[PDB]
């Protein structure tokens, strides 16, 4: 009967969305989820979307996603008052089937199930307080400490002397009182709490405005009997701007920038000025541009900027980052521009960078040289770069720290033996060569 | 005006002895609204 | 607070006696 | 004073301690009573 058919079939795919869509709730989910949900048929299926929600509220694997499954029923009790009514009395009545068997678990669960519906005002304090007052004429006092742990702000807000009354009945009992040593210690430390005052305790899933909850905050009493429609879980068979050419903005603070660094004597106070601005992760990168660029107009190198990266270094990494990046982007992309006289401030500027070892040394394999592949131009960069880097070391140092470097690219002990021509032969045009005695033997090798 | 900078104040009765470096700054001169100037030492080239 | 940085007091000195920690040299 | 200064001179004694205050009140609600348990407190 295809009819039957049809609406079973309907009736199967609901309850097969519905589940996967429970089952893949989170925070930062929510609103998606709630969108997928809303386009399911959820008046129809106003059961299955209610035993959904509480079996997995209530699996206990949850517990964890309480406040989320009540942010999820606090957007749909706004939606369908209905639906949150149905999941409300049903919840209830769960509390009160584990309360009656002393199922502990599932207290614990279903507790700080409506615990979470009350911070989203879905249901009344009148309800958390009448299951406090039943939980506290027992001892049950673990049960009654989570609950109101996670209630305990909204109560205080709400309904103060009622919660202050129900305190000083939890604090009668404590002082004056005998109980179980691992019942007490969890008792007292609620009663820490009301000192510190919940701050572990409001933090959550508030995704609807105080008045797009459409406020439907529903008054139960822990103590209706009150329906619980279970029959609605059957099957059935219902017969029913501007473009930015311009860097201007840029400009000004490069004028800042450049302002700073013009001012200043020594080098020392350079740095507190340049740290003492405070400046944004993105742009600490250009800053140092500013600084490079402004160190290639003086016309000679001077110690200063050394000892102002050198102090900028050692405060954060992100400069650390920040020398190491420009490192790259000046000697790849930038090099092109510079006449063979700014050569001769970059050469040493990053010369006192790497010999003290704030570059660090490393840093250096991006030279490679080849005569496919090089600058002439960057052949003397290069040329002044370890030109200074001798007279601090003495070319004896060097040699330790360039074989302990691993340079490879740079200096070919693998073969290629015309490269090793050019390796050797350049640093013996350098002057120095004493590098290159380790490759000499490897050309005797190749022949 | 060379006078603005900032001027180490470091420790009074360490430096006698130590040469402790550059723990502090105190103003150099003042203003209303800061700005800056530059300064000489910066225009011209050091002897070495 | 001032430990023993800065001037015996601001008068004669023209300054503003205005004295900060270095963020510079730290470590 | 006397301790960490070297040479003071005119030098008064600085009046040291105090019993560490524990006054606890209530400005929020007029009809809290007079003697009540703040929260604040231990509980015994």
């Amino acid at each position: 009967d295809e009819d039957i058919k049809f609406q079973r079939e309907n009736w199967e795919m609901i309850r097969s969305h519905v589940s996967p869509i429970i089952s893949n709730l989170t925070m930062d989910n929510l609103q998606e989820s709630h969108r997928d949900l809303f386009q399911v048929n959820i008046l129809i299926g106003r059961n299955i979307i209610c035993k959904n929600v509480v079996d997995f509220t209530l699996n206990k694997q949850n517990g964890r996603l309480i406040p989320a499954l009540s942010a999820l029923i606090a957007l749909l009790n706004s939606d369908i008052p209905d639906i949150g009514e149905t999941l409300a009395k049903e919840l209830m009545l769960m509390f009160v089937q584990q309360f009656n068997r002393k199922d502990y678990v599932s207290c614990g669960n279903i507790l700080q199930c409506l615990s979470i519906l009350f911070l989203y005002d879905v249901i009344h304090e009148i309800v958390i307080l009448q299951i406090l007052l039943l939980l506290l004429e027992k001892n049950s006092l673990r049960l009654v400490i989570a609950v109101m742990k996670i209630c305990g702000w909204k109560l205080a807000l709400v309904s103060k002397k009622t919660h202050d009354m129900i305190w000083e009945k939890l604090r009668y009992i404590l002082q004056t009182q005998e109980l179980s040593s691992t019942l007490r210690e969890s008792l007292e430390t609620l009663f820490e709490i009301r000192q510190k005052d919940y701050k572990s305790g409001s933090q959550g899933l508030f995704i609807l405005d105080p008045t797009s909850y459409t406020v439907h905050t529903h008054s139960y009493i822990v103590s209706d009997e009150d329906e619980a429609n279970k029959e609605l879980g059957n099957f059935e068979k219902c017969e029913n701007q501007i473009y930015d050419m311009t860097s201007t903005n840029d400009v000004e603070f490069k004028k800042k920038i450049y302002l700073v660094l013009k001012s200043s004597l020594s080098g020392d106070e350079a740095a507190h000025k340049l740290l003492k601005l405070k400046i944004a992760n993105n742009l600490k990168k250009s800053v140092v541009d500013i600084i490079i660029k402004s160190s290639l107009q003086e016309s000679t190198f001077s110690k200063f900027y050394s000892i102002l990266s050198e102090r900028m270094i050692t405060f954060h990494r992100s400069w650390q980052t920040a020398y190491n990046e420009t490192f790259e982007q000046n000697y790849t992309q930038d090099i092109e521009d510079y006449e063979t006289d700014q050569l001769r401030i970059l050469g040493k500027f990053w010369g006192h960078l790497i010999s003290y070892e704030f570059l660090p040394m490393d840093c250096l394999k991006i030279i490679k040289l080849t005569e496919e592949e090089s600058c002439p131009q960057g052949r003397i960069f290069i040329k002044f770069l370890f030109q200074e880097l001798v007279n601090e070391l003495g070319l004896d140092e060097l040699q330790l720290r360039l074989n302990s470097s691993k340079l490879d690219g740079m200096f070919p002990l693998e073969g290629d033996a015309e490269h090793i021509r050019y390796s050797i032969n350049f640093f013996t045009a350098i002057g120095l060569g004493l590098l290159t005695e380790d490759m000499r033997s490897r050309l005797t090798i190749i022949q | 005006s060379a006078s603005h900078i900032l001027i180490p104040a470091s420790d009074l009765s360490w430096s006698k002895q130590t040469d402790t470096g550059i723990t502090h700054f105190r103003a150099g001169m003042t203003h209303e609204d800061e700005k800056l100037i530059p300064t000489i030492f910066r225009y011209i080239t050091t002897w070495e | 607070s001032y430990n023993g940085i800065g001037l015996k007091s601001a008068k004669g000195s023209s300054t503003s006696g205005h004295v900060q920690r270095s963020l510079a040299s730290n470590n | 004073p006397h301790l960490y200064n070297s040479r003071p001179r005119s030098v008064r004694i600085p009046w040291y301690n105090n019993p560490v205050s524990c006054i606890i009140q209530n400005d929020e609600e007029y009809d809290t009573p007079a003697l009540f348990f703040d929260p604040s407190l231990n509980p015994i």
